[PDB]
RNA sequence: UCAGUAACGGCGAGUGAACAGGGAAGAGCCCAGCGCCGAAUCCCCGCCCCGCGGCGGGGCGCGGGAAAUGUGGCGUACGG
RNA sequence: CCCCCGGCGCGCCGGGCCCGGGUCUUCCCGGAGUCGGGUUGCUUGGGAAUGCAGCCCAAAGCGGGUGGUAAACUCCAUCU
RNA sequence: GAAACACGGACCAAGGAGUCUAACACGUGCGCGAGUCGGGGGCUACGAAAGCCGCCGUGGCGCAAUGAAGGUGAAGGCCGGCCGGCCGAGGUGGGAUCCCGAGGCCUUCCAGUCCGCCGAGGGCGCACCACCGGCCCGUCUCGCCCGCCG
């Protein structure tokens, strides 16, 4: 909506909001990211530290599908299954633990960030973290690996 | 000239991009032309399915996707061999065939052979000439119920197997998952160097005895 | 000691029973036929050997296998082709010496 | 969509794909060679019939030519 | 409503038309100044050279190509 | 520093200059909310619109970081004999608001209750700020121990 823009208010003011001394010229500092090392040195070192230089090894033909490993924390581990399972597990007196297969839900690794409710589980995952295992055992569950 | 704080932007607009801008104003016209051509094709092959031939069940490569199942290009030749279908007849009854596929597993092979059995049973075959119903052709009455099928024929639904709640035993209670991951990760890493030093250790025993 | 199928290790991967079938007929290409062999050695009788092959065999009679291979390698190209070409030229050098003895 | 990514680059300015995945569409095939069949093949002229504004079909010609320095049928890596 | 264009089957005549599948045994099977190597120049995101071309070298047949870092050895995979 | 012996301008009419696209940032409005989004594709005059499709959310961004990389990947305390029970998600200071209430709120006089109001003081303390601990990844130093198919 041009009727709301600033140019509608600048009609009649000579310099059009760019000053009389320092006219609005074409490219007073160079085009694009020019002078990153010479006359824009301060800006690049104050707001983009680490911009210039090489670091690390090169991986020529990178396929993102090999390093694919979505993770899930223990705090929302119980959100993968329906609530009916979570309440029938505590209601159950046999002690049968429900099975929570994360790779079916879409995750591979299980990280132990949160606290777990005190009732056993059987977590089927592809990988585990050390804390994630230690928390599952403490609740009384079991860590089942799959491939 | 960068202002106070922002990103270092690299817009790829240094060529003559304005001469090669593809606008999409024909998009609604293309969607219409596609649909009309799709319906015109369905009327041309009226009793046959609109989607086309059946595709096989297929895993995905690239560990990101191997838990899912697609529709392949066509059935492999050994899937047709076990299903008792000549490879030059399957296209004539609507069975996609591609000779490039191999079968490394048996369940993928058996899942598609089981799929062709389910299709060959659901197939209403018309006689070559209505005057003389031949052998493999359908009985006269179900030709009256043969109508065009819409959507992908026998759609591939990626289904899971639910597991009943079990009581945890002691071995799976005492299984050290993280330790076994780090251990097995190290065994694969130090497998070649260990086999070398162990073979090397045979070099000095023969020198020590003799 | 339960064994779970892991995603890492010497034998990682989803456990699936493999089926063996006779390999594709295209895998068979390059295999020597007893009739094709009868042709390539028949032409050997007619055509002969290339000048670099004769020169290599000269290096082989005086037992200069290292120099003979370095020579062939600079001619034919890679080291794999050079190696195979060497033992083929020496089998011809042995087969003619055996026939010369008899 | 991957992705302004892996990578390239006075590694500066800048440049920059692919696989997988989801769709549109979907269709596969033929020789040479290797061999079998009596060249079993093709072009053209003359006659007969049929149509003859896409000169074609059939027949008859000890009619001419091409072709054994390879025509045709079978058959092509999914094997034959 | 009236013309024109092809469509769609039906029937007649003149034609070519004998053809497949399975098991078993016995035989057969492949594209060269090309691949590849060196080098030069261009090109590429392709980085001890992605592609292309010139010049020189110049193949093999359980071989050959590919397997994104040059090389040897050794297993696999994958195409032809 | 211009009335300038600075430059442009004889006069009139009409035309005549911060735009669009992409990216990014912050602010703001709206919808939904640990989700969100069909933009691509399908399905059913104005209409090339609108509606629909989640077994069309593939995918994007977000929900986890860190290391060059191999990789790893986000509280603890007590009791009992390394195991068994219990308590189990930091603290300090300042904090808008709420809470308690020592008391105290007139017609003929006292006794005299309910409601409402006020208030010394005392509390739970939002957001946020300052600080102190804690946890994850990299790295360094110092060590003691554990575990098992090889």
């Amino acid at each position: 909506p041009s009727r709301l823009r600033k140019t509608r208010k600048l009609r009649g003011h000579v310099s059009h909001g760019h000053g009389r001394i320092g006219k609005h010229r074409k490219h007073p500092g160079g085009r694009g990211n020019a002078g990153g090392m010479h006359h824009h040195r301060i800006n690049f070192d104050k707001y983009h530290p680490g911009y210039f230089g090489k670091v690390g090894m090169r991986h020529y033909h990178l396929k993102r599908n090999q390093s694919f490993c979505p993770t899930v924390n223990l705090d929302k581990l119980w959100t993968l299954v329906s609530e009916q399972t979570r309440v029938n597990a505590a209601k159950n007196k046999t002690g049968a633990a429900p099975i929570i297969d994360v790779v079916r839900s879409g995750y591979y690794k299980v990280l132990g960030k949160g606290k777990l409710p005190k009732q056993p589980v059987i977590v089927k995952a592809k990988f585990f973290s050390r804390r994630a295992e230690e928390k599952i055992k403490g609740v009384g569950g079991a860590c089942v690996l799959v491939a | 000239a960068p202002s106070r704080n922002g990103m270092i932007l690299k817009p790829h607009f240094h060529k003559d991009w304005q001469r090669r801008v593809a606008t999409w104003f024909n998009q609604p016209a293309r969607k219409i032309r596609r649909r009309k051509a799709r319906q015109a094709r369905a009327r041309r092959i009226a009793p046959r399915p609109a989607a086309g031939p059946i595709r096989p069940i297929v895993r995905c490569p690239t560990v990101r996707y191997h838990t899912k199942v697609r529709a392949g290009r066509g059935f492999s030749l050994e899937e047709l061999r076990v299903a008792g279908i000549h490879k030059k007849v399957a296209r004539t009854i609507g069975i996609s065939v591609d000779p490039r596929r191999r079968n490394k597993s048996t369940e993928s092979l058996q899942a598609n052979v089981q799929r062709l059995k389910e299709y060959r049973s659901k197939l209403v075959l018309f006689p070559r000439k209505p005057s003389a119903p031949k052998k493999g052709d359908s009985s006269a009455e179900e030709l009256k119920l043969a109508t065009q099928l819409t959507g992908p024929v026998m759609p591939i639904r990626n289904v899971f197997k639910k597991e009943k709640a079990r009581v945890i035993t002691e071995e799976e209670k005492n299984f050290k998952a993280f330790a076994s991951l780090r251990m097995a990760r190290a065994n694969a890493r130090l497998f070649g160097i260990r086999a070398k030093r162990a073979k090397e250790a045979a070099e000095q025993d023969v020198e020590k005895k003799k | 000691a339960l064994r779970y199928p892991m995603a890492v290790g010497l034998n990682k991967g989803h456990k699936v029973t493999k089926n063996v079938s006779k390999p594709r007929h295209s895998r068979r290409r390059g295999r020597l036929t007893k009739h094709t062999k009868f042709v390539r050695d028949m032409i050997r009788e007619v055509c002969g050997f290339a000048p670099y092959e004769r020169r290599a065999m000269e290096l082989l009679k005086v037992s200069k296998d290292k120099r003979a291979l370095k020579f062939i390698k600079k001619r034919v190209g890679t080291h794999i082709r050079a190696k195979r070409k060497r033992e083929e030229l020496s089998s011809v050098l042995a087969a003619m010496r055996k026939a010369a003895a008899k």
